[PDB]
This record gives structure tokens, C-alpha cells and sequence, in this order.
């Protein structure tokens, strides 16, 4: 009846119905189980918690993320989350509506295949379709030409599109993402005597990151400033009422995106992979890509990250070239919005993979790209 | 993943 | 038929039937034997007395407590007390009803095992179950989250529970309890020329304690007040008509709970073990525990002990944290009441350990915790 | 067949059969022998007289008391008295009945041992038992709790009993008794020109004492009254028709019990030994003892002695304590009556010491106290 | 000038000067007053006698002990004794020398306070200090670690000290002492027809006790031996030339220390309180205490008491533990000697309580313990 | 002159001079203060004890550990220990020699900074350097490639090194260590009626652990064995001569390292963190790390822990991979030895941080890593 | 004593 | 008595 | 208790 | 520590 969109990205689940201007259900992709003691199976206890439930009671739960780097590692829990969505968050019967899923580019084929198996077995989804997150982001911007940097929690990727023609040869991917930034921050907080080691504590660190970190325009000078007595330090109140002070970690953390070597990776910085991706593309495209850098995803939510990238690319690119970073107020939901749009299109309709076809043709069908 | 990285 | 509850704590026996809003039989856990002379075995004499009998005739009896620090030391006498209960106080046939017992946490395994042996041998209890006193107290409050300070005569213990999930790693225990407070008081009364040394005399001291002692809000200033001529002194009439005057002992006694060093112990004060227990727990729990401190047990009956603890914890805890001490009018019977409730629950029913199982599986079964 | 009781106290012999409500034979414990001249052994004369015989003819006899302070000093004469009882006063065969004897507490072991030897040798008593006089007195009152002041001619003693349990650590004894009061009176009568020095004359003094002496409530004021011209003086007619006048000796005599210093003794007064005995006992008994002071024995027969003691103890005891002096019309025979009761009890029966046992076990058996 | 030591214990006064190897004046703590008649106040008579004076003329005196169970009950007489010491026995001016007093632990505060008031009022003692008797005893032994059993006439006490650090939480006290043993003996001598009831007679009993009593190694077997005809009986000549024979009382008396139940007390035997005191102490001390049991005081002068205690503790203690009873030839004067030593120490000097301080700070100062 | 090494780890201090093949001074990092009573400040007492002094007299002391989890919490006491070392244990002047300190990885920066401040202020250390414990351990083995598991009392850590190049991105740390194992053991001994609660008692438990615990190869089967009657139980004699029996606690304790959930921690077992650390490292290193697992630290001293780990890793690792656990006889001193070696190296010399530099550059210098 | 025992 | 008092 | 404390 | 764990 009404196609629905499920941006079940690696870390945060954003679901809703096509046509709506915002997701209806947004909650963490977390499954939590009782840590300290087994469950009183003959009494009023609960084996596991999902999303906000788990987050709320995380003090006694071990939290897991079914999805890692855009790859589903725990199918049992993944299934459970989808269940939770349909019956607790949206509270609709999944067999009544088409399902548009999202996926990071360059995954094991089995990832996609297994998802569709579930959707046509555990659930009885009429028809479904799996789309690339960056592509959808571009639809949300409404631009036909550009290059998209979608960087979520589990994965970062980069997809150039020119005049409505995807360029499936310069798609790049890093497993460097928000999850690693969280972990890194968590680690360096040790320097100030702040120890966070449990999974629940990790969750706290995530919150801190989201509220205090920002991207330094000039990292080295920012460090010098932080070294001197300054106003860069901020306070933060922990759940138990304690107050902590964050100093130069407020930018030493997000900086990692521009210098992956901080965590032992050979990857070029995101400003370099953007540039390089453009260099891999035909010289007659390059100019248009430079003026249309579209950022999306939660890790682009840091204050000043656009300005930093503006600067970084400017340096790498020709002096006569106009560099323009596009970074809409709603980057966080760009992909979901794109899905809403796409699902509502009249031409899109012909791409739905029906259960009928799945049963007839078989699993291989999920990799078709006729459009 | 199966080879390289965990997932 | 009707499960019964026996809170045979170390010092006072509180028994009754589940469903009743109060214990039916409450009497001291005391066995007394003729002191001055052996028993005229061929004449109308009585070898031993139990509970109120012994207390009433204590002038010629040596009184003993079968239970010390929650551990049964004299099984012969323990057995005798249970006998007394069933046949003199409740006057029911024990083989007709399930028996819910209580126990302080962290006892020698043999304590529990031997009790159950007796219950399935000397008595023929259909089925039984041993529960932790603090846990039951929480049920009486009806709260699902909190930390319980149960402090009786022989033992003090502290058990945190979060949202119906026990946290069996931060259970703490002190052998510092009402028995020691009694002894201490008895000792310091020497300063005023009041000598109490016999067991019967000890019993008198206990009464005094219960009627005149209170908890000073500010011990040091309270001492200064007591040092000056004041109204703090109270009179008390001894059984033989003599009148004694109690001064600063009225608070130097219960103070020991906050300063165990008075009796040579390294233990932290009860306000510190409460705090520390909370610190041992996950940061996302802490807040809820702070707002739900549940006190129970006879040693929490002192006037103003809640206020004192309120103050003490407030100092230790963060300034933005709300500290709330819960201390219901019925603290004295909290555990028993909790037992009444639990025993009447429909899910609880499945946990009864039957004689059949005991005989088949053997003694080890008493440590199961399936729930 | 029918146990008999022989309260052969120091001074007066009271014998009878158990079950009777009063002694059958009461006569003085006196053996008299011709004073002025030896006996005409070949003519109708009599070597010695016993009891009433001796008393009747005392004018020509030297009278002796076999028993002094509860200790038999002259066994030959003691034996003779027992003979007199059985064959002249009761006129029964001693080998036909059990014999319950009485004895003051704290005697030389040999006293008891020798008596039993005689009873199982000179006589052939089937079985016998020696009991403490004060204890028996308590049985006569029928009270289970109290303290007994038994004060006879040769000895005064004090035994506390609580709820049927004797307290054999606070038994007190004075050799101050009726015999000394008699002697003292006899002495002070000298002041009025009344000389009594012979043994027969002593006997007369005894009678006077018993008829004219009373216990002053307030001795000092009583003296003042006596000093003034008053009605306190009484007349008394001596055996030979002479009339004597007794003044303040009517209370200066019995006063000695409250002030033993009159005759050179360090002993506390009887009101003080009563009090002190109670103080030696456990504080939880004291109250009950205060309300149950049982007096017995001939020296408690003085008019107003109960009132005097009431006053004296009241002063010593706490103001909130109720002091109650019990002093039945039959104090004189209390011990004997108690014996009657005890001997008739079905449980008592098992304590009889048989001749068989005496012969087998030997003399040491007389100190057993199995009951 | 030269500090003096006054071990005015309950029963015997031992005084002398610090530095001397023995007391200079030793005499009974007795005040005696004319018994039989008031004093001829206008003629050469004497109202009261003290110490040896009283003892020498005790036949006509009522003797009193100002001190009972280590508590001064008669201050007038106490004062008189101190007077007697300073002016008749030592014959020195008290205002010229510091005074070291001794005191049993756990007394009414007023006891100490009143003594010091007198010392700074009736007398003009420059400075003084009150020390615990057991502690001083340990100094006399010269050992730094041990547990001291000081048992005098009025009181018995037990104080553990470890490596120069007192352990003021395991100090125990019994009012069971030599005075009670004397009284008990006096009582049981009744069995052999030996009556001692006056105060002067009590004094005689004391002497007997000291010369004939000994501690049986195995009481029960010793009784069996005594029951058989044996050499245990000893003769003793009384002041008036009479000779008495003492049998099993020679050990039934001192036995009471090991079995307090003989006189109606609930107290554990001295071997049990020693053991228990050790059990109350930290496990890492226990071993050292076991090898250093120091006995002192006149009631430890009985022949074989050390051997008996050796045996008794051995049974109670672990089989691998070495039990060692220390019992020097001079136990009787151990406390006094300790005082001599302490008073002569250069560091001790700073603890003297001066009259100046008393007057300024007030009475409360006597409980200071800065050292 | 001769550089010295101070492995002041959290719990045990191991100091000596470089070039020696073993530490010169090894003693506990403990400061003890009089528990039961304040110090006699004017007499020969001692305010505090350090190391073996404290341990020896622990029965009367409250013992504290300045260092917790590798973080110095009590600087006053820490300072005192260093003092004790230099002047009582090594007895050398610290200003004469370079000081090589050790430190667990990932500490608050202030920990290190404060230590160096002290070393250049309280002491006048010419020059000093702080090195990571695991790194030094590797030098002791003399291997250039491997992964080190250093697990002491307060902290456990894991550092991979490849061909002389440290890999500072896979350094892992747990606060799970010997201290927790001690505490856990202490707790579970409760089951057999063995109560250890004081700090001194804790110390005893530590000893027990070190002598009786071993690592089960197959924990579950080991439990089954222990459940059956068996030879696993061992005896142990406590300081006071008592003997205790230890059963399955002999392996339920050290097992915690492989199952941290026993004490409520989310941490993976040490065999899993080892494995995971290797997985975090580059695939071309992995093989070499597998064949070079170096264990060090006192908690690796348990019998069979190497075999257990061998088994555990074998299961996790590929079947064609050779797993080799290196566990030299001297694991206990591995770090210290490594320090000896490093300090003696000619190239190392250039890394000493001089006081001059500290004063000039300032505190930040302590985090340099030029090498 | 005042309460308990005499002294 | 034998010692003390007569009896 | 058996070791430590009495009970 | 300051936050998390004690130290
Ligand atoms: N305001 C913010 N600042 C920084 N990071 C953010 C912010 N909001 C969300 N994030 C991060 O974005 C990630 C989740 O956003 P999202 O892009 O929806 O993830 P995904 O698409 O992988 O589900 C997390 O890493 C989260 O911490
Ligand atoms: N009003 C009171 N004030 C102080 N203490 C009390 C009061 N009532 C009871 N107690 C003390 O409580 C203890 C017994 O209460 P309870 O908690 O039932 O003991 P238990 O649970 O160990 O049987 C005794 O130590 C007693 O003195
Ligand atoms: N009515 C009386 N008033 C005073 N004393 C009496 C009276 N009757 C008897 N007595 C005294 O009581 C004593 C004998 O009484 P009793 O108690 O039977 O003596 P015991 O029990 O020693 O044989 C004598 O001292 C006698 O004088
Ligand atoms: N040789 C002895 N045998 C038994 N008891 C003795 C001996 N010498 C003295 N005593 C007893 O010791 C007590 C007095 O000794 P002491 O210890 O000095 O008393 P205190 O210290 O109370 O003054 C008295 O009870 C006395 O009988
Ligand atoms: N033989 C042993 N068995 C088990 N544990 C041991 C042994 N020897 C020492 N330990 C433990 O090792 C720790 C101290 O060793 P160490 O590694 O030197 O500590 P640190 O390096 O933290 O100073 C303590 O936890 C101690 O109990
Ligand atoms: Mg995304
Ligand atoms: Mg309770
Ligand atoms: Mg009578
Ligand atoms: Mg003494
Ligand atoms: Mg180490």
C-alpha cells in the first residue's frame, strides 16, 4: 500500500513511511542481554531488550551491535531488531507494504542475499529493493550531479554521480567511521583519568562525542591554543552526577577522519579520498564534482567539518577551481529522505523485486540493476 | 569480514 | 495448604502465615537452662525454657542464642526453638504447610544444608525454600529498584537490586550488628557505676538500648551538648525498682554503626559501605540507587537514623544527586512481610524445593537459583 | 506404711504423721537428771526424765538440751529423746514407717551422718530423708516463690526459692536465735531485782518471754514511752505465787533480733540479712522475693514483728517496690506442716534413702540431692 | 623529688618509692573500730585502727575494707588509710613527691575522679597519674608483648598488649577474686564443724587459705584421692591454740577460679576468659599471646596454678601452638615493681597531671591518655 | 654512577641496581598504621610501618596500598615507600644514581607527571626515565618479536612488538588482576566457614592463593572431579595454628582470569584479549605473534596457566598455526630484569630525562618518546 | 556499684 | 561447733 | 565461623 | 580513576 523505508545502517535504525518528511521510528541498533546474572525464566523477567529499551536499562545489560562495518554479523539479533521495529515502533504488518532497504556499497554478496531471504521468509514482504545509501543521499539533495560522502557509524563511503549517471568504478569505501571515533575518544580520555570500558560506558562516550567535539580548522594551531590556558575546556555531567572536563580531546577525536594514522590505519584522510576519487574520474567531469560535494551521515554533524574540508580540498585542487561543500541542516536523515523520495517515484515502481520473482529466479536476482 | 577485518 | 514464613533471624524469631499482614508469633531466639542448680529430674521441674518462657524466668537461667551472626552454632537448641514455634506458638502441624525460610547472604554452605536436612528429617516439611532477607525486604516496599540495608541483631547486610534484576556481585556483609551494639552499651555503662554482666542482665541492657538510644545528627556537637549540663539525661527504672540515669550513652552507643572503630573493627561505617556498594555498581544504575535507599531491620529503628544517613550520604555523593532514604513505619517486620508477599505469588510457587527432590537430587539442590 | 515427720529442731520436738493437719506430739527437747543427790539405785527412783516429765519436775533436775544451734552435742541424750518419742509419745514401732527428718542448713556433715547411722542402727528405720527446715516451710505456705525466714530456738536461717528452684548460694545462717533472746532477757531482768540463774529458772524466763514480749514498731520512741510513767508495765505470777513486774524489757528483749550488737554480735539484724540476701540474688528475681517474705518459727511469734519488719525492709528497699510480709497464724508449725505435705507427695516417694542403700553405698549417700 | 608508687589495690596496700626494688610499706587495707562498746572519749582510747594496728587488735574490732571490687565505697576510711601511709608507714610529706596510683580497668569514672580530687585537696600532691594494674605488671616482666592476668583480692582482670601497643577492646574484668575465694572457703569449712563468721574470723580464714590451699592439676581425680584415706589432710593451729584439720578444701577452694559456678556465677573460668580474650584478638597476634601469658597478683600464688592453667589452655588451643605460662617468683609485687620502673622513665615524666592543670582544665583531665 | 631500577608495581616493590641478575630489595607496597588506638606520641611508638615491617606487625595495623590498578592514589604514602627503599632497603643516596621507573600503559597523564615532580623535588634524582612494564619484559626474554602479557596485582596489560617496532595501537589493558583474584578468593572461602575480612586477614588469603591455587586445564571437568570425593582438597595452617581445608576454590579462583564474568566484569578472558589483540594486528605479523606469546608477572605463576592458555588459544587460532607459550622460570622478575638490561645499554643512555631539562622544558617532557 | 553488684 | 562457737 | 570470628 | 573505577 505505502512503501516504507528502512535505513538500517550500522549503528542507528531509521525507519518510516515514504511520503513522510521525516523518519517515524529512530532508535539504536542495539540488542542487550542481562549481564550480571542469568534470567529468572519462571518469573517476570525479560531475556533481551532492544533499542531504547536496552539503552535505558543498559546499566545491567551487555549491549551488542548486530551490524558491524555495514555487515550483519549476528542474524538472530538483526532479525529481532526488525521484529521490534515492525511490531513495537511502527506497529504495522510488514506484509502489507513494500520495503526499501539501504546498504553500504561493496559488501559481501551474502549480506544482501541473506537479508532478502529473511524478508521473504521470516517476514512476508510483498516486494523489496536494496539501494545504496550515498545514492539516496544525492536524491535528497535533489541535485543530479555531485559526489557524496556518506559517513555513518560503522562505515564511510564515497560515490560520484554525473548528470544522473552513476560512475560505478570510483566508488570508495573505508571501514573508518563513527564507531572508531568513539572508541578512539574513549581511549584518549584515559589521559585525564576518565575510564570508560564497559559497553554501557561506551554508550556514554558516544554522547559526549556528539555534544562536545568539533572540527578544528587548523589542528596544529588549535593544539597550541589548547596547550595554553584557555576556554576550550568544557564540562560534562555524567549520569551519576559527576562532572568531567574535556580539553583538547574535543578535536583530537574528530581529527582522526583527516588523519586515520592516529588509529593505525593506512587510509588517506577523507579529504584525500574525496580528492583522489575525483582524480580517478574523467577530466570533463571533475569541475562539476568540485562544485558539488555533498556530505551526509552523522559523522558529518561535527561543527566546522565542512569548513575544514573546504580548506583541505582547496589546497589539493587547482587555484582556479571553485570548491563547494554542500552540507544541509538535515544531513543526519539525508539517506532516509532520499529513500522516501525514490520510493514515491512512478518509475521506481518497476524495480521492486517481488517474492514471486525471488521464488522463481532465486537469490541471484538481488544483484540485478536494470532500473 | 571473513578475511581481513572482523565482520 | 497455606505457606508459612519463618524469619528466624539471628536474635528474634518472627513467624506467621502467608497472606497475613503481620507475624503471628514473635519471640526471642533464646534457650535458657537452670543456672544455680541441676534439675530435680524426679520432680515437677523443667530442663529448659524457650523464648518468652526463658525471658520471663531469666533470673535463674543461663540464656543462649543458637544463632550467632546468622550462623547456627547450636543445632540442638535451634531444633528446639523450631519445635517450640510449631507446637507452642503457632500450634500447627508443620507437615501440612510449605515453609519459607530466610537467610543472611554469604553464609557457610553447611548452614543452609543442615537446616534443610532438619526440615526434611526432624520435621516433614512438604517443600521449602530459603530466601535472602534483604531481597524480601525490597518486596515489602514494593519497589523494583533500590538498595537494601537490612540490619538485625546478629548481622548487617546490603543488597542492591535494579529493575527486578539482582546484582550478586555487590552484596556486602558485616558481622557488626545489634548484638554488638548491645554489648558495647553494656560495657560503657560501667562509667556510671552500672554493672551488667550476666546474661539476664544483658537482656536488660537490650531493653534500655531500645528505649533510650537515638542517633545524633551531629555526633561531635551532640557530645558537646551532653558535656554541658543538659536535658539529654534520661531515667530508667530497672526491674527491681532501682532507677538509673543515662547520659551521653544515649547516642554514643548507636554511633558505633557509623564508627565501627569504637569496638575495634576496620569496617567502614554503614553509610560508607552503602556508598561504596553503589560505587561498585555500573554508572547507569547509581542514580536510581541513590533515590531508593531502603532501610530495614531492628537496628534501623533508632530515632533519627534516617536523617543521619541522609546527611552522611549527601556528603559523599555528588551535589546534583538526589539522595532519598526510605524508612517505612514497619521496618521491623519488613522481611517477614516480604516473605508473606512472595509466598503468595503464583510464579513463586514453582521454586519450592520438594522433599522428593531433596531425596533424589540430594543436599546440593538447596543452592539452586533457577527462579 | 505411713510416713512420719519429726521436726526435732533445736529446742522443741514436733512429731506426728504425714497427712495429719497438726503434730501429734509436741514436747521440749530436754533431758533432766537429779541435781541435789545421786539416785537411789536399789529403790523406786528414776535416773532421768524427758520432755514434759523433766519440765514438770524441773525443780530437782538439771536440764540439758542435746541440741545446740542445730547441732547435736549429746548423742546419748538425743537418742534417749527419740526413744521417748517413739515409745512414750507416739507409741509406735519406728521400723514400720518412713522417717522424714528436718535439719538447719549449713551443719557439720557429721551431724547428719551420725543421725542417719542411729536411725539405721539403734532404730531400724526402713527409709529416711533429711530436709531443710526453711524449704519445708515454703511448702506449707503453698507458694512456689519466696524467701523464708525460719527462726527457732537454737538457730535462724534464710532460704530464697524462685519458681520451685532453690537458690543454694544465698542461704544464710545465724546462730542468733530464741535461746539467746531467752538468755538476754534473763540477764536484763537483773535490773529489777529478779534473779534467775538455774536451769529451771531459765525455763521460767522462757515462759515470760513468750507471754509478755512484743516487738516495738519504733524502738527508740517506745523507750521514751517506757521511760515516762506508763501502762507498758505488766505483771506476771511466778510458780511460787510471787508477782513480778516487767517494764521496758517487754521489747528490749526481742529488739535484739534487729540489733544483735546488744549481745556482742557483729551480725546484721534479721531485716538486713533478709535484704542483703535478696541483693545477692539476680535482679530479675528480687521483685518477686520482695512480695513474698515468708516468716516461720517460734521467734516470729512476737506481736508486731511482721509490722516491724515491714517497716525496716520498706526503708531499705526502693520506693516503688511493694514489700509484703507473709506471716500465717500457724507459723509455729509451718515446718512440720510442710513435712506432712512433702511426705505425702507421690514424686517425693522416690527420694527415700533406704537402709539397703545406706548399707551398700555407705554414709556419703546422706548428702545426695537428686530429687 | 622522688616519685612514689602506691598500689592501693582492693585489699592490700603496697607503697614505696620509685627506684626501690621492693615496696617499703605493705599492710592490709583495713580500718577497724571498737565493736563491743563505745569509746571512752575522755580517756586514753582510740577511735579507730589502721592496717596492722587493726589486724593486731582485731579481736575487739569490726574490720572494714574501704575498697570493694576495686571501687572505693568508703571515702572517709580510704582517706584515713592514705593518711596512715604517709604519716605512719612511709612518714613523708606527700606534697614533696609525685604520686603514681594504680587502678583496675573499667571502673566508674567517679572513682578515679574522686581520688584525684582528694589528692589535690586533702593532700597537696604536686602531680599524679593513674595507671592500669595489668599494664604495669607487664612492665615488671620487661616483655613488650603478652597478656596479663592480674588477680588480686577484690578484682580480676585481663589485658592484652602487643609490641608496646595496648589493645583496649579486649580488656576483660571479673569481680571474682581472692575475696570471694576467702568467703567460699569460710563457708565450706562448715562441713567439718569449723565456724568462722566474724570479721576477725574471716581474717583467720584468709591466712589458712594462703598457707594450705593449692591448685589441683586434675580436680576430679584429686577429689577421688581426697575421698580415699590419704595424706592430703593438713593441720593448722588457730590463734587460741586449737588445731584444725583441712582436707579436700585445700583445693575445692582455689578451684572456684576455674569453675565460678561454685559460687553462683555465670563467668567463664579464668582459663576460658584468657582463651576467649585471645580469640577476640587479631589472628596475627594470637600466637605471640599464647607464648606470653603473664600472671600476677596474689591469687596466682597458689602452688601449681600455673601448671593447671598450662593444661587448661593447652586443651583449648591448637595442637601446634606453644603455650607458655610466665609466672615469676615475685608475682605478688609485680604491679608495684612495674610502677617503680615506669615512674623512673624519662618519657613517662611528661604524663604527670599537675595540680595546676587539674585546677585549670578540671576533673575531666584524669581520663586523658595522650602518653 | 650506576643506574638503578625500581619496578614499583601496584602491589609489590622490586628494586635493585642495573647489572645485577636479581632485585636487591623486594617488599610489599604497604603502609600500615596503628588500628586499635592512637599513637603514644611522647613515648617510644611508631606512627607507621612500611613493607615487611608492616606485614610483620599487621595484626595491629591497618594496611593500605598507595597504588591501585597502577595509579598512585596516596602520594604521601607513596613518597614514604620510596623513602623507605632508598634509606632502609637499598640504603643509598638517590641523588647519586639515575632512576629507571616502570609504569603500566594507559594511565592518567598526571600519574607520571606527579611521580617525576617528586623525583625532581623530594628527591634529587640526576635523571630518570619511565618505561612500560610489558616492553621491558620482552627485553628480558631477549626476543625481538612477541606479544607480552604482564599481569601483576593491580593491573593486567598486553603489548605486541614486532621486530623491535612497538605497535602502539593494539595495547590493551584490564584492571582485572591479582588483587581481584585475592578478593574473590577471600569471598568464596565463606562457603566453607572461613571468614577473612580485615586487611591483615586479606594478606593471609593472598598467601593461601599463592600456595594452593592452580589453573585447571578443563575447568568444567575439574569441577566434576572436585564434586566427587577426591584428593583435590589441601590443608593449610593459619598463623594461629588452625588448619583449614581448601577444595575446589583451588581453581575456581584463578579461573576468573579466563572468565571475568565471575566478578561481574564484561571483559573478555585473558586468552580472548590475547587473541583479539593479535586479530587487530596486520595479517603479516600474526603468525610471528602466535609463536611468541610471552607471559610475565606474578599472576602467571599459577601451575598450569601456560598449558591452559595453550589450549585456549589453540582453539581460537587456525589449525595450521603453531601456538607457542613462552613462560620462563623467572616470570616474576621479568620486568625488573628487563630494566636492568635496558639501563645498561649504551644507546639507552641518551634517553635519560635530566633534571635540567625538566626544569627548563617543564613537566610535558615526561611524555616524550624520541628514543 | 550503683546498679548490679554492691560496690 | 569444734572451732568457733561451742556446739 | 570456623576460621575468623567465632560462629 | 576520577571517573569510572575508583583509583
Ligand atoms: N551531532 C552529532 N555529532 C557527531 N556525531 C554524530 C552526531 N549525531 C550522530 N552522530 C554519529 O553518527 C553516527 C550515527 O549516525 P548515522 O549516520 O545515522 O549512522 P548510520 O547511517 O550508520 O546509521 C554515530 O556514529 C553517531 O555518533
Ligand atoms: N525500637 C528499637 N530500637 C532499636 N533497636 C531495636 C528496636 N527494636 C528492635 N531493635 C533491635 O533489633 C534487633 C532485632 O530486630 P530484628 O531486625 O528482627 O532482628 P533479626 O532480623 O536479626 O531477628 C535487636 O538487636 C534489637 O535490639
Ligand atoms: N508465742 C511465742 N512468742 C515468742 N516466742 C515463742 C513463742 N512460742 C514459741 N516461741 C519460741 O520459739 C522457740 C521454739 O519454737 P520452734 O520454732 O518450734 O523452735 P525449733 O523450730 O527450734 O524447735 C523458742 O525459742 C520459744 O521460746
Ligand atoms: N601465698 C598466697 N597464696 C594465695 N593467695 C594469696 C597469697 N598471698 C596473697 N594472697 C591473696 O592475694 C590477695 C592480695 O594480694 P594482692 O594481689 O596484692 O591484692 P591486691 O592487688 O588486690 O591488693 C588476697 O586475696 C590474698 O589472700
Ligand atoms: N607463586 C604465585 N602464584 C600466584 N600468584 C602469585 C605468586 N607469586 C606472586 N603472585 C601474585 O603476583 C602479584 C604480585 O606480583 P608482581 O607481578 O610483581 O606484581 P606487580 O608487578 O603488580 O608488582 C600478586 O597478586 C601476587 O599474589
Ligand atoms: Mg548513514
Ligand atoms: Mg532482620
Ligand atoms: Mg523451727
Ligand atoms: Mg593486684
Ligand atoms: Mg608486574
Amino acid at each position: 500500500t505505502t512503501a516504507l523505508v528502512c535505513d538500517n545502517g550500522s549503528g542507528l535504525v531509521k525507519a518510516g513511511f515514504a511520503g513522510d518528511d521525516a523518519p517515524r521510528a529512530v532508535f539504536p541498533s542495539i540488542v542487550g542481554r542481562p549481564r550480571h546474572q542469568g534470567v529468572m525464566v519462571g518469573m517476570g523477567q525479560k531475556d533481551s531488550y532492544v533499542g531504547d529499551e536496552a539503552q535505558s536499562k543498559r546499566g545491567i545489560l551487555t549491549l551488542k551491535y548486530p551490524i558491524e562495518h555495514g555487515i550483519i554479523t549476528n542474524w538472530d539479533d538483526m532479525e529481532k531488531i526488525w521484529h521490534h521495529t515492525f511490531y513495537n515502533e511502527l506497529r504495522v504488518a510488514p506484509e502489507e507494504h513494500p520495503t526499501l532497504l539501504t546498504e553500504a556499497p561493496l559488501n559481501p554478496k551474502a549480506n544482501r542475499e541473506k537479508m532478502t531471504q529473511i524478508m521473504f521468509e521470516t517476514f512476508n514482504v510483498p516486494a523489496m529493493y536494496v539501494a545504496i545509501q550515498a545514492v539516496l543521499s544525492l536524491y535528497a539533495s535533489g541535485r543530479t550531479t555531485g559526489i557524496v560522502l556518506d559517513s555513518g557509524d560503522g562505515v564511510t563511503h564515497n560515490v560520484p554521480i554525473y548528470e544522473g549517471y552513476a560512475l560505478p568504478h570510483a566508488i570508495m569505501r573505508l571501514d573508518l567511521a563513527g564507531r572508531d571515533l568513539t572508541d578512539y575518544l574513549m581511549k584518549i580520555l584515559t589521559e585525564r583519568g576518565y575510564s570508560f570500558v564497559t559497553t554501557a560506558e561506551r554508550e556514554i562516550v558516544r554522547d559526549i562525542k556528539e555534544k562536545l567535539c568539533y572540527v578544528a580548522l587548523d589542528f596544529e594551531n588549535e593544539m597550541a591554543t589548547a596547550a595554553s590556558s584557555s576556554s576550550l575546556e568544557k564540562s560534562y555531567e555524567l549520569p551519576d552526577g559527576q562532572v568531567i572536563t574535556i580539553g583538547n580531546e574535543r578535536f583530537r577525536c574528530p581529527e582522526t577522519l583527516f588523519q586515520p594514522s592516529f588509529i593505525g590505519m593506512e587510509s588517506a584522510g577523507i579529504h584525500e579520498t574525496t580528492y583522489n576519487s575525483i582524480m580517478k574520474c574523467d577530466i570533463d567531469i571533475r569541475k562539476d564534482l568540485y562544485a558539488n560535494n555533498v556530505m551526509s551521515g552523522g559523522t558529518t554533524m561535527y561543527p566546522g567539518i565542512a569548513d575544514r574540508m573546504q580548506k583541505e580540498i582547496t589546497a589539493l585542487a587547482p587555484s582556479t577551481m571553485k570548491i563547494k561543500i554542500i552540507a544541509p541542516p538535515e544531513r543526519k536523515y539525508s539517506v532516509w529522505i532520499g529513500g522516501s523520495i525514490l520510493a514515491s517515484l512512478s518509475t521506481f515502481q518497476q524495480m521492486w523485486i517481488t517474492k514471486q520473482e525471488y521464488d522463481e529466479a532465486g537469490p541471484s536476482i538481488v544483484h540485478r540493476k536494470c532500473f | 569480514w571473513x578475511a581481513x577485518c572482523p565482520a
